RNA sequence: AAACUCCAGUUGACACAAAAUAGACUACGAAAGUGGCUUUAACAUAUCUGAACACACAAUAGCUAAGACCCAAACUGGGAUUAGAUACCCCACUAUGCUUAGCCCUAAACCUCAACAGUUAAAUCAACAAAACUGCUCGCCAGAACACUACGAGCCACAGCUUAAAACUCAAAG
């Protein structure tokens, strides 16, 4: 199962052919790793 | 013989084990908003487990993540980033009383 | 006792009954004890599923006029 | 919650090195310490200063 | 609005003003409270010296500098010179745990200055230079 | 040492791995793994060559092979780190534990003992 | 002390004796000096509570055994 | 030195009440351990002496936290004597 | 194995940032790395003023590069990043997702230690 | 325990090192 | 007091030094030791015991050679104190603490409690300390002082370390 999953992920890996296209896409996108925890143990994702 | 004699069981009324607020949640050094919740707003000092309320395993993870983020240019050291001062308070400490 | 498994489950689902325990009366039966009794009576019928048997027990009490307000 | 005492002292069962070295047995006494008098401090230093300052002026 | 003990962030927009000046423009009073002396320097928000006064410049000598009254006199002296240059509101930044840590601010207030905030900047090395050895007293 | 293209011990026997993409193959190869993964394949090769039953890992023979692989790793580490006293102790201790294993094997099974010495290139020396 | 009054009445009613108060040292092992040379000691001692007010055995339990007096105790 | 100034250990004065502000600031430094830390840093504390003090302060926390737990447990029994005269 | 490059870049315009990102990714590929993904965390004010290559930086663009490289490549890449003047701070860590969290049952209570001292009467 | 045994050994060793230095 | 005034405060630039908080955690390592961040290598043994010397290690101080300079600091100098002060207090500055390459091989190196296996029963048990014991094995000890000494031998040690007595003396030492 792990080899099968890996064979699917490699399709999206960055290569020299798509490097420039992937760099531009990254500049446009934004990824957020920030989130808060409440006293009840609930995740409060950021609202932005 | 007699059927009313006590039988051998595990405590059925036993309550489930308590869990820390971060139990089962990945702690990342990039998650500066979460890490800032466990540092002093005035001095940036990391809070002890008696204040944070975290388990021993999560207290270590938070400490190691704070130290890593602070030296990699993600988190300030001498104070808590003002942007995160309005996040939920999860630490048992009162500075004004 | 065998019925402690039932009592533990009942207290978790419904909580302490509204009727206050009168420990002075030796024959006092509480809402939980009534549940255990009905649960046992339905066990004699031949029900082998605790969850199904637990559901059937609550339904019989509701029909008898007992107030069973779940914690939810 | 009180800090743990399990494995903290040097005992035969304890394999690791002692964490604590209490000079008296960790056993609650039947008494508490007596109330300590507050340390005396000079009072009315500010009010003295303003009076003494004006004397210099006048 | 509820009073916020936290200082206004320079980047964000705040409504708090002192004589039409924002928190980032109020002059700063640097107090160095040492065990044997207290030094007070009032500087503008752009680091322009305005006034300086220490327990030594007020005529106190030797152990008489390390007293609350000596620091209070130094505070009043700095406040007098600072008020001549147009200073009213000051942001106090104290450094050290000397005897004149608090008395210096009392002198500044007694001299006609208004303290809007108190910042502690006592240097604490995070691990640093090894201090002198302990004394045998 | 095993070639860097060698597939990991865990993924070597999964069906259809010979036809996966080249990127997947090198991601599952020894090149993209730590030093310990290569040591496992080394142990496997020695077990198949010398031991009658490679599946049995509790035999006195498999333990000698596994220990010799560890001994070789310490020698490679100590070649780079000459003042590492912690690992110099581990190597000398490992060498003495293999001698004890070899002495017990020599006393019990000589025919098998001789095969261990030949395959692993170990010369049995008697103590002074 | 919750039952001191009850026990003192029960003893007086059955024509016997009760000691529900602070037990002074030597009541049994030093009786001839405390009461008199011809004093007669109890033949039976019934402990309705065998512990004193610091949750330790009532001293008379040991002293009754010293004086070879049988004891009944809850 | 590198961080932004006027954010750390800064307290705002409410209605010109400097006394209450200094008490608050001093309480923040004490609760975090900065006041006690600064005093111990005046002279070098040798490792053996630091370990001896930490052992002392840790044994004292355990005792004080256990005595306080017993005081709060027995405070219920500070009631008036119910069987006065028995 | 799988790594994560926490790359804080200098505050530049989009064309220069694209050139730097491509240059950094190409250096990883030159060392045998299989780059998996590129994430843009956005440009933010640095937590503290960082002085790099005789320049004082107060802002920077935070990026993440997920890649698989051989153990020997890590040291080489760290050297390359040090020489790049467009990189404020560059750090390579073992990818956090590779590390699996062990299932936690909860906090188990520890009872007060007993029999520390003999029961002799002192 | 007192340090009377250590004290005797302390003086012996001090006097010994002083003798060796002198001679 | 001496010292400093080529000083002090604010701001900016700025280590081959040392690693607040977390840590009320009690983990890692054979011990010595180990508490800033990252990465690589990596933490012997499927019965146990087994060495002053064999094999490999071993805080601090110290030695040899080449570097580094913030701070600390034996020695030394100055100031003060004192009957004196070769100290305690103040100031200044060295060796040294750091790095590299070799030595030296000591500690209250003590948690003064040996390794492995097992027990909580009875008289538990001189005292104190950290309750009392069983099996098995190696190491060590037989009054105090002489003596961490003399001599002999070994050692990169040469004012050293390890091993280690005797004579005279006492009726105690502990
Ligand atoms: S209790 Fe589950 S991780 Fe803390
Ligand atoms: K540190
Ligand atoms: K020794
Ligand atoms: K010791
Ligand atoms: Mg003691
Ligand atoms: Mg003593
Ligand atoms: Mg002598
Ligand atoms: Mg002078
Ligand atoms: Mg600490
Ligand atoms: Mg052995
Ligand atoms: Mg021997
Ligand atoms: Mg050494
Ligand atoms: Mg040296
Ligand atoms: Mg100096
Ligand atoms: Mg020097
Ligand atoms: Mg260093
Ligand atoms: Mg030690
Ligand atoms: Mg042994
Ligand atoms: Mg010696
Ligand atoms: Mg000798
Ligand atoms: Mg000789």
């Amino acid at each position: 199962r792990e080899v099968l999953q890996l064979q699917e992920e490699v399709k999206n890996f960055i290569t020299r052919e798509n490097l420039e296209a992937r760099v531009e896409a990254a500049l446009d996108s934004r990824k957020n790793y920030n989130w808060a925890i409440t006293r009840e143990g609930l995740v409060v994702r950021p609202q932005r | 013989s007699n059927e009313d004699l006590p039988i051998s069981m595990e405590n059925p009324y036993k309550e489930p084990l308590k869990k820390c607020i971060l139990c089962g949640k990945h702690v990342d050094y990039k998650n500066v908003q979460l890490l800032s919740q466990f540092v002093s707003p005035f001095t940036g000092c990391i809070y002890g487990r008696h204040i944070t309320g975290l388990c021993g395993k999560k207290q270590k993870e938070i400490t190691k993540a704070i130290k890593r983020a602070q030296i990699m240019g993600f988190m300030p050291v001498t104070y808590k980033d003002p942007a995160y001062l309005k996040d939920p308070k999860v630490c048992n400490i009162r500075y004004r009383e | 006792y065998h019925e402690d498994r039932i009592r533990a489950k009942f207290y978790s689902v419904y909580g302490s009954g509204q009727r206050a325990f009168d420990l002075f009366n030796p024959n006092f039966k509480s809402t939980c004890q009534r549940f255990v009794e009905k649960y046992t009576e339905l066990q004699k019928l031949g029900e082998t599923d605790e969850e199904k048997l637990f559901v059937e027990t609550g339904k019989a009490l509701l029909a008898e006029g007992v107030i069973l307000r779940r914690v939810g | 919650a009180t800090p743990s005492l399990r494995g903290r002292l040097a005992r035969f069962g304890n394999p690791r090195k002692p964490v604590l070295k209490p000079n008296k047995p960790l056993i609650l006494a039947n008494r508490v310490g007596e109330r300590r008098r507050e340390k005396g401090e000079a009072t009315c230093i500010t009010e003295m200063s303003v009076m003494m300052a004006c004397w210099k002026q006048n | 609005t509820k009073f916020s003990i936290y200082p206004p962030i320079p980047g964000e927009e705040s409504s708090l003003r002192w004589a039409g000046k924002k928190f980032e423009e109020i002059p700063i009073a640097h107090i160095k409270a040492s065990h044997n002396n207290t030094q007070i320097q009032v500087v503008s928000a752009s680091n322009e010296p305005l006034a300086f006064a220490s327990c030594g410049t007020e005529g106190f000598r030797n152990a008489k500098k390390g007293t609350g009254i000596a620091a209070q006199t130094a505070g009043i002296a700095a406040a007098a010179r600072a008020k001549q240059k147009g200073v009213i509101h000051i942001r106090v930044v104290v450094k050290g745990l000397g005897p004149g840590r608090l008395s210096a601010m009392h002198g500044l207030i007694m001299g006609g200055l208004e303290v809007i905030s108190i910042t502690d900047n006592t240097p604490i090395p995070h691990x640093g230079c090894r201090p002198r050895k302990a004394r045998k007293l | 040492d095993p070639p860097p293209s060698t597939l990991l011990k865990d993924y070597q026997n999964v069906p259809g791995i010979e036809k996966v993409d080249d990127v997947v193959k090198r991601l599952l190869s020894l090149e993209m793994a730590n030093k310990k993964e290569m040591l496992k394949i080394k142990q496997e090769q020695f077990m198949k060559k010398i031991v009658a039953n490679p599946e049995d890992t509790r035999s006195l023979e498999a333990r000698i092979i596994a220990l010799s692989v560890k001994i070789r790793s310490y020698e490679e580490h100590l070649e780079k780190h000459r003042k590492d006293k912690a690992h110099k102790r581990y190597l000398l201790m490992s060498i003495d534990q293999r001698k004890k294993m070899l002495k017990n094997l020599r006393n019990t099974n000589y025919d098998v003992f001789e095969k261990i010495c030949w395959g692993l290139g170990i010369e049995y020396t008697f103590p002074p | 002390r919750q039952f001191s009054y009850l026990i003192e009445n029960m003893a007086r009613d059955c024509g016997e004796y009760a000691h529900t108060r602070y037990f002074r040292g030597g009541m049994l092992t030093n009786a001839r000096l405390l009461f008199g040379p011809t004093v007669r000691l109890p033949d039976l001692i019934i402990f309705l509570h065998t512990l004193n007010n610091i949750f330790e055995p009532h001293v008379a339990v040991r002293d009754a055994a010293k004086m070879n007096i049988p004891t009944v105790g809850i | 030195a590198k961080h932004l100034k006027f954010i750390a250990r800064t307290v705002m004065v409410q209605e010109g009440n400097v006394e209450s502000a200094y008490r608050t600031l001093n309480r923040i430094l004490t609760m975090d351990g900065l006041i006690e830390d600064i005093k111990h840093r005046r002279y070098y504390e040798k490792p053996c002496r630091r370990r001896q003090r930490e052992s002392y302060e840790r044994c004292r926390r355990i005792y004080n936290m256990e005595m306080a737990r017993k005081i709060n447990f027995l405070m219920r029994k500070n009631r008036a004597d119910p069987w006065q005269g028995c | 194995p799988r790594y994560e490059l926490a790359l804080i870049l200098k505050a530049m315009q989009r064309p220069e940032t694209a050139a730097t990102l491509k240059r950094t990714i190409e250096a990883l590929m030159d060392r045998g790395a299989i780059v998996r993904d590129l994430e843009n965390l956005g440009e933010r004010a640095l937590p503290y003023r960082i002085s790099a290559h005789s320049q004082q930086h107060n802002r920077g663009g935070y990026f993440l590069v997920d890649f698989y490289a051989p153990t020997a490549a890590v040291e080489s890449m760290v050297e390359h990043l040090s020489r790049d003047i467009d990189v404020i701070r560059g750090n390579i860590v073992k990818h956090p997702l590779t590390q699996e969290l062990k299932e936690c049952e909860g906090i188990v209570p520890v009872p007060l230690a007993e029999k520390l001292y003999s029961t002799k009467k002192r | 325990k007192n340090v009377l045994k250590i004290r005797r050994r302390k003086m012996n060793h001090h006097k010994y090192r002083k003798l060796v230095k002198k001679t």
